């Protein structure tokens, strides 16, 4: 994150600021200075009092008698609180734009310190130094007061609102509860030493992830030494203790809860005199931005109810030091994609936006740390895992199907990328991932995204201190040379790469192959980095907010540490945001301070006023979009926070356009040549339809296909339709159907309405007087592929394309509808087998068989109705088709009976079959197997064999007494 | 529910009798894993079972055996009449007896300090406080228990009453109990300020009693008499002890879960490691076992729809392409689950739940109780579908209905391994089986004979049936995945090596995930080559544009990437299916190299399709030059022309020259205006003089008339070449 001081307000008399408190809920800013000053100020936050840094409305409130101290809010009500040293406490109630006094207490024996809200607004706690403490409501109704033995320096409410921390004197902390005030727990401390007691200087727990999984290190407790650690939990074992020398005096979470801020007073006991120094920390501890501001004393710090700017009281002044923090985003392939955390996740929202359709797709990545882009692909560096040091790098496309990925166990710092590879780089090592050849050349018909898959990616691991050439093999070992100067800032261009350290020195390295091949020396350490188109010009954001632009000539690369030539008209300060033009090595944007200075061969332009994150510089066109509030509303992105801008150049080209002469914008292409100008001047001349003034601005251009599409409306010999073609050629076509429905010739604009793909334009064209059955299906088939299958089948049901519908309905399980499509599809064949298929998976052989009776082949009905195991039915369908082979299929039935000896079964077939002799034959076949043993049975199994021999003779209406034998052999 | 045993230790007998562990405390660093083995005292280290520490010092079979919360140091009392203080290193420093012989040592939480309870009265000893001030009692004390706050003492007695002697107020809470209190039990959670004191009394009873004596819930009945109580994981559960020769695991309301752990005999005291999931039990044999309750999670999966089970009593439920959660409370712990469609079946002990959720005006999500079976009944898998629920047991299927009715069973050759409902009618439902004998089958709910499906060599232990219902994946005993186009000649279309899971795609014909044994997940489309990931865990499921995978606990969504196997596709020239697999959402770019490739191998009909969906017309344009020319080698220049399109204009001409077209490439040059390069392809004289008349004619109205007179010169019209000349001023030439 950037911090650039943007405002300085004087208070009236020049009187000590002690206490500053912003209100989220309407941007109510509260200021409190000595002998009894309390000041309201109202700044609007919005993008009209953003840029401006508007001041809405200010109020002087007075009630106060000594030094007001301790101020504090409620943004739900949109309630204050203050003090002062006598011991004055005022709740103040807003009305109309009045603040009017609510309740004032004294306890007229101790001091008050601090004021606590709970996250739901509707508790306050008040401490006093003697330890007493007081709980109220937000009506003011008294809940439960305490008087605990020691002395008190902070306090602080829970995160989950159930408890309360507070802090001592001594420095000890102790976590009670929000309701019975017992203490239940004293939170253990690991950054203080434990000699001597030391007082704290913050105590705060932001609640803005009461719900995850995983707590973030919320928590802060630091001590006037300048120890700060942070904790997830009452009793973490596990503090991310970072620790800065400077001593802090406040500290201030943002609403967010994503960056917390350190205020340090530093006396002229330095070189570098008094002043408040101000550190921003990560939840990690990660030192992220210091700002220094010339003073004596501090008051407090407050932060903006966007999270965007923060308030800090400087001597008897204020000082309204603009935030940017430092969003993961990128643009390509007119897609703009970003990151966000949804307050109950542990993981990291990433989402990909194609403005031109605004389609979102959403993936989910764990602990995402940088994002980047180029042509057309993407890199995602992530850590999956905090506790154990691996970095997954990740290459995705424009919709972000992933293609890639590697795995790295080494710290990581900086990251960038190029279109042929991905450099990371740690304190001391640097990682290169080649994952395309750099010979090949990113095009239309081989994208990058082939060439990253298809091809054999070589990845490489170098150091610093190690001159290299193309001699030396790739390597894989994590060198670990200690040297004293690390790596600070990094970039990548297409053919160089560039390294910054932090004593000063620069690397300049080729890529294909891998050379050190130049070095150079700067003022001081690089924050950041960034190179033209061309790697001929080179941008450094120094540590103190210098940025200057380096010139580096390929002929001037020598070993030897060399001052770099330095290009002029281009000096800077706090400059947060640049890009440089794709086309162009010498125009490139900068956002500096709360302006955007564009600048084009060293020499500077007017500045726009804007805030938007910096996206694109292409052909004189600036695409930028407002990341400060479209983050507020992350899942619902708009269109109209895309804002584009163009350069001097095209602005006086569209005013030449706008009144003048294509001559003289014929003499402005030919005076400066740039390629946006020429098909700027083709376009306009191809609106007004200046067809003769169009050729020689495309062949500047040098566009085939442009010159081929105005030889085709030249060929075209009508007023209109060439007009339309034009309209046609620049995307709108919701005139260009207009137009040709000027001349009614609805068998173009039909046909422009196909091309298009709008395959609701082309119904909508054709209800109105074959092709509506063809939109159909193709509405039908984006349905399908977009997996809602009840409008897929609407339309498939409506353009009556009855293979899709059994798809849908045999994936929705709608067989009662699966089972009627037979009763349209006769003059046809293959669907009747398809769908039979089908149903006899699903076991539905009735309806299976009948559409096999419609496919005429009830023979694999049969076959199948077996295999369903639909014997009773299989033999009916033999039998009424005249399949004479009934004789197998019993045999089959019979042995299947036999192998899980179901006699019965067998039996009653046979009988309601009325087979006789070989069924007996059957039936005595286990009759002997009974007999063997025991034939109490087998003399009844041949007695009712007989009875079967018997009844043949009412069925029919050497073995006539043989089965009679056998029958009285056991008699 | 997983029960690991880390290692064990028993006591050998003496005399032939087998000393008893009669009482165990964890240390507060946890590696000091201390018991009171009849008379020793054995401190183990749990990372290793090797006995750190063997103390003496007792004349006889101490009962209790207490380690302070801070520590630094212990005490040692029991039946000999002596309580003496030891360090760390449990070194005597103080030895003194006492009247009576105790049996319960508390040491106070908060503080040092430590209370000895004796016959008649109670007294508190400090360090600092040699003389022990000896309160009277009523009786003998039996087991005493302190408060987190460590400000209450609860004192046990054999009539079990629990009396109170606060110092401060001078009223008394006595709790009655018609059960002497062996073990009471506070919790170390204070719920909205309230405290869960409870007592396991030997009438079968388990009580919950606040420090007002009111009772707190519903008091339950057990199968067992509690012996021993211990909270386990913060609280959340507590550890009982009894009859069944068990340790189990209850509720905070007091339901019985599941036994924990299996003894021998009488468990005497069982103690949770804090910080770690650990516990150890001390039995009458001397056999003391660290068990590592390793943590066991059971999970359906349906579509987009997961569940789990959390706190071994909640169904959790998530939807994950809508990421909604939801809570089901049943206080009862249920290791069998089942989903199917909107319906769901949870097996409780002797209970069986039937779930159904429903899409609402209100567009909530909410769960109602629709079946309830109250029988016990025990079996290894389950199924719920729309009308029936099946258990199954060994080999025989039980489908039983809403109210506990038997509908349909199958008795299979060989016991069976998986059971899952593909689908089907409301009663003509799909079940998948496959038993031991490496045989899978369609069992149907309407009909009482299995289908045939496959017949394979070893056990199969997973197996699945596509979306389709047309191809069958299945791994082995050895993890052999082999798929089968599946019919009356069950075609394997391919087979891999060391696959730990299988899925199919719900949405589309043929896609295929593996996760393989090196954790290195695949997919699969066709023919194509694996696409591989190597993330952690397994797949369970397969969407359309997603993919599943549970590692742990841990339940994540991957992406499909559709354009890999479209690059594979191109390569390849199998571009019907491409386009197939690009409809599933692929970036701009690979839209523009689908249709740049179609229109290059000569493909129109998908380049028509694909370019609806780049939004570009400077490509779409194209194609309309098309159609004219195909009307009426005549193919080559279709090849030819792309090239230029691109950006790039030299690969056109070298494939113009290639295929022999040196006309067209000298229109295109003289449509480029650069006349040099036509020069350089230029073969004929005649089109080199027509070239440069052109060129003359362009130099005429391109502003620069000083050449055009030389040009117009050369192309040997001197008539145009005079009338151009005029305009220049050149009058010396003149």
């Amino acid at each position: 994150m950037f911090v650039y001081l943007s405002k300085r307000i004087a208070m009236p008399n020049g009187v000590k600021v002690t206490s500053i408190a912003w209100n989220d809920g309407q941007g109510w800013l509260a200021c409190g200075g000595e002998k009894g000053l309390l000041k309201v100020l109202k700044v609007d936050g919005g993008p009209q009092g953003q840029r401006s840094g508007g001041l809405s409305s200010s109020q002087t409130l007075e009630g106060h008698d000594t030094t007001v101290d301790l101020v504090t809010w409620n943004q739900q009500y949109c309630k204050l609180t203050s003090s002062d040293v006598s011991g004055r406490i005022i709740v103040w109630v807003l009305h109309k734009g009045m603040w009017f006094e609510e309740m004032v207490n004294n306890r007229n024996s101790s001091r008050v310190v601090d004021f606590a809200w709970n996250p739901s607004g509707t508790k306050i706690c008040i401490t006093y130094e003697d330890g007493a403490v007081i709980v109220g409501g937000v009506d003011g109704n008294r809940y439960w007061g305490r008087e605990l033995p020691y002395k008190l320096a902070k306090v602080c409410w829970g995160a989950d609102g159930n408890s309360i921390l507070f802090g001592t004197a001594t420095g000890e902390v102790y976590v009670h509860d929000a309701s019975s005030g017992e203490h239940l727990s004293q939170v253990e401390i690991k950054c203080n030493d434990g000699k001597a007691p030391s007082p704290l200087a913050g105590l705060s727990w932001h609640p803005a992830w009461v719900e995850r999984p995983e707590p973030l290190a919320t928590l802060a407790v630091c001590y006037q030494s300048g120890k700060l650690q942070l904790m997830t939990s009452i009793g973490d074992e596990t503090p991310c203790n970072v620790d800065r020398d400077l001593p802090a005096h406040f500290i201030s979470w943002n609403p967010s809860g994503t960056v917390l801020a350190v205020t340090a007073a530093t006396p002229a006991t330095e070189e570098n005199g008094p002043g408040i120094v101000t550190q921003f920390f990560s939840t990690e501890g990660v030192h992220l931005r210091t700002l220094r501001v010339s003073g004596k004393q501090c008051g407090g710090i407050t932060w903006e109810g966007g999270g965007l700017r923060v308030a800090i009281g400087v001597d008897s002044s204020v000082y309204f030091a603009n935030v940017r923090p430092n969003y993961k985003y990128c643009y390509f392939k007119k897609t703009a994609v970003f990151a966000f955390t949804v307050p109950d996740k542990v993981e990291e929202s990433v989402m990909f936006w194609n403005v031109n359709t605004n389609e979102r797709r959403t993936k989910s990545v764990r602990g995402l740390q940088y994002m980047n882009a180029c042509k057309d692909a993407c890199v995602l560096i992530s850590r999956p895992d905090t506790t154990q040091q691996q970095r997954m790098i990740q290459l995705v496309n424009a919709i972000g199907s992933p293609l890639e990925t590697r795995f790295i166990d080494m710290e990581l710092y900086t990251y960038d990328m190029n279109s042929s590879a991905v450099v990371c780089c740690g304190d001391e090592s640097i990682y290169i991932w080649q994952f395309r050849d750099p010979s090949t050349a990113v095009d239309a018909l081989d994208p990058i995204s082939m060439q990253a898959s298809r091809a054999e990616s070589q990845e490489r691991v170098i150091h610093v201190c190690d001159l290299v050439r193309g001699d030396t093999a790739p390597t894989m070992k994590v060198r670990s040379a200690l040297t004293n100067d690390l790596i600070s800032a990094m970039c990548v261009s297409e053919t160089h790469m560039f390294v910054s350290l932090e004593s000063g020195t620069l690397h300049v390295y080729q890529l294909s192959p891998l050379q050190l091949v130049s070095k150079y020396i700067l003022f001081a350490r690089a924050q950041s980095m960034s190179v033209n188109c061309n790697s001929t010009q080179l941008a450094v954001i120094h540590l103190g907010g210098i940025t200057n632009v380096y010139c580096i000539e390929r002929e001037k690369f020598s070993l030897v540490p060399c001052k770099a030539d330095t290009i002029d008209g281009v000096e800077l300060k706090d400059v947060w945001n640049l890009r440089w033009a794709v086309d162009d090595p010498h125009r490139f944007a900068v956002m500096e301070k709360t302006r955007m200075l564009v600048y084009n061969h060293g020499v500077a332009e007017e500045p726009v006023q804007s805030c938007a994150n910096l996206c694109k510089f292409k052909s004189l066109k600036i695409r930028t979009l407002q990341l400060d509030e479209l983050l507020l509303d992350p899942e619902r992105p708009r269109k109209d926070y895309i804002v584009d801008f163009e350069a001097q150049l095209l602005r006086d080209m569209r005013a030449v356009l706008r009144d003048g002469t294509a001559k003289e914008a014929y003499e402005f292409a030919e005076s400066h040549n740039t390629k946006k100008l020429w098909e700027l001047l083709a376009e306009h001349t191809l609106f007004q339809l200046d067809f003769t003034y169009a050729e020689v601005a495309f062949i500047h251009c040098k566009d085939y296909a442009a010159i081929q599409f105005v030889k085709r409306v030249r060929s075209l010999d009508d007023p209109k339709k060439q007009l339309a073609e034009v309209n046609a050629y620049y995307r709108r076509f919701d005139e260009a159907e207009r137009l040709y429905k000027d001349v009614d010739r609805k068998d173009l604009a039909l046909d422009l309405r196909y091309r298009l793909g709008d395959w609701f334009g082309v119904v909508r064209l054709v209800q109105e007087g074959a092709l509506l059955f063809q939109a159909w299906e193709n509405i039908g088939d984006h349905y399908a592929s977009r997996q809602k299958w009840s409008k897929a089948a609407q339309y498939y049901t409506q353009c009556r394309h009855y293979r899709k519908l059994a798809r849908i309905f045999y994936i929705i399980e709608d067989y009662e509808m699966l089972t009627q499509l037979i009763s349209m599809g006769e003059h046809d064949k293959e669907l009747m087998v398809t769908l039979g298929n089908m149903l006899l998976t699903v076991g539905l052989a009735e309806e299976a068989a009948k559409a096999f009776i419609a496919a005429n082949e009830p023979r694999m009905a049969v076959n199948g109705c077996v295999q369903v195991n639909m014997w009773n039915r299989a033999i009916a369908l033999a039998k009424e088709h005249r399949l004479e082979d009934v004789g197998q299929l019993l045999e089959k039935y019979a042995k299947y009976l036999i192998h899980r000896e179901r006699l019965t079964e067998a039996i009653e077939l046979y009988r309601k079959a009325g087979k006789h002799d070989e069924a007996a034959t059957l039936l005595a076949q286990l009759g002997k197997r009974a007999a063997l043993r025991d034939a109490l049975k087998a003399k009844k199994f041949y007695v009712l064999s007989a009875l079967e021999v018997q009844k043949y003779r009412t069925t029919a209406i050497r073995t006539l007494d043989a089965a009679w034998r056998g029958a009285e052999a056991y008699h | 529910m997983h029960t690991s045993v880390r290692w064990s230790e028993t006591a050998d007998a003496v005399k032939g009798i087998r000393p008893p562990v009669n009482s165990l405390c964890y240390s507060p660093s946890g590696d000091y894993v201390v018991a009171s083995c009849g008379v020793r005292v054995l401190v183990y280290a749990a990372s290793t079972g090797t006995l750190l520490h063997s103390l003496m010092g007792h004349q006889d079979t101490i009962y209790c055996v207490d380690y302070s919360s801070d520590g630094k140091n212990f005490a040692s009392g029991g039946a000999d009449r002596t309580v003496i203080v030891w360090s760390s290193q449990g070194e005597g420093i103080v030895k003194y007896q006492h009247t009576e012989a105790i049996q319960a040592l508390a040491h106070n939480p908060t503080s040092s300090q430590l209370a000895s309870v004796s016959s008649v009265d109670w007294g508190i000893w400090s360090p600092e406080q040699p003389k022990v001030s000896k309160y009277s009692l009523p009786s003998k004390g039996l087991c005493a228990a302190w408060t987190p706050n460590g400000k209450t003492l609860a004192i046990g007695m054999l009539d079990g009453t629990v009396m109170m002697l606060s110092k401060t107020s001078e009223e008394k809470v006595i709790i009655r109990r018609p059960a002497p209190v062996w073990a009471l039990a506070f919790t170390p959670l204070r719920e909205n300020g309230i405290d869960v004191l409870a007592i396991g009394s030997w009438d079968q009873r388990l009580s919950f009693y606040n420090l007002s004596g009111t009772a707190v819930g519903r008091e339950r009945e057990l199968d067992f008499d509690p012996c021993s109580v211990s909270y386990f994981n913060d609280g959340e559960y507590i550890l009982l002890s009894g009859s069944d020769h068990k340790v189990t695991l209850f509720t905070k309301d007091g339901n019985r879960l599941i036994e924990l752990a299996s003894a021998d005999d009488w468990i005497w005291s069982a103690r949770q490691r804090p910080r770690q999931k650990q516990f150890c039990y001390g039995t009458n044999d001397g056999t003391i076992s660290c068990i590592d309750i390793t943590i066991s999670t059971v999970h359906t999966i349906y579509d987009d729809q997961y569940v789990f089970r959390k706190d071994m009593t909640n169904l959790v439920v998530h939807q994950l392409l809508v990421d909604r959660k939801m809570v089901i409370p049943c206080n009862e712990y249920v290791q069998k689950i089942a989903t199917f469609l909107d319906k769901l079946a949870v097996q409780l002990q002797e209970r069986v739940i039937v779930f159904e959720f429903f899409y609402d005006d209100d567009r909530t999500m909410r769960y109602q109780d629709i079946a309830q079976i109250r029988r016990r009944l025990e079996c290894s898998l389950l199924c719920v579908t729309t009308g029936a629920i099946i258990v199954s047991n060994d080999k025989r299927i039980t489908m039983y209905d809403f109210q506990g009715n038997k509908r349909r069973e199958w008795s299979m050759e060989s016991p069976v391994q998986l059971m899952k409902v593909v689908g089907g009618m409301e009663g003509r439902e799909i079940l998948l089986v496959g038993l031991n004998g490496g045989q899978v089958m369609k069992v149907f709910v309407d009909n009482p004979f299995p289908t045939l499906l496959h017949k394979g060599t070893a056990p199969v232990k997973s197996a699945e049936l596509s979306s389709s219902r047309s191809r069958l994946a299945v791994i082995d005993s050895t993890n052999t995945l082999q798929v089968l186009e599946l019919g009356e000649k069950n075609e394997l279309l391919f087979s891999e090596d060391n696959v730990t899971a299988v899925a199919f795609n719900i949405d589309v014909d043929d896609n295929i995930a593996f996760t393989t044994g090196d954790n290195t997940l695949h997919i699969k489309t066709g023919s194509l080559p694996a696409y591989q990931q190597a993330v952690r865990g397994i797949v369970v499921g397969f969407k359309a544009n997603h993919v599943f995978n549970l590692h742990y606990s841990n339940m994540m969504v991957l992406d499909v990437p559709h354009a890999h196997a479209l690059y594979k596709y191109v390569e390849m020239r199998d571009f019907d299916r491409a386009y197939e697999v690009a409809c599933l959402g692929v970036a701009d770019a690979d839209w523009k190299m689908l249709g740049l490739h179609a229109m290059s191998q000569l493909r129109l009909d998908i380049a028509r399709k694909a370019f609806t969906h780049i939004q570009d017309t400077k490509l779409v344009e194209l194609l309309k030059s098309l159609e004219l020319r195909r009307r009426q080698a005549k193919d080559s220049v279709l090849y030819g022309s792309i090239l230029a399109f691109q950006g790039k204009y030299n690969d056109a001409a070298r494939q113009f020259m290639k295929t022999g077209c040196e006309l067209k490439a000298v229109e295109m040059y003289c449509d480029l205006k650069m006349w040099d390069n036509a020069k350089k392809i230029c073969t004929d004289e005649k089109v080199l003089k027509d070239l440069i008349r052109q060129q003359a004619r362009w130099a005429e109205e391109s502003q620069n008339f000083v050449e055009a007179a030389s040009l117009y010169e050369s192309c040997g019209d001197y008539a145009k070449a005079i009338g151009m000349m005029g305009q220049a001023g050149q009058v010396e030439k003149l």
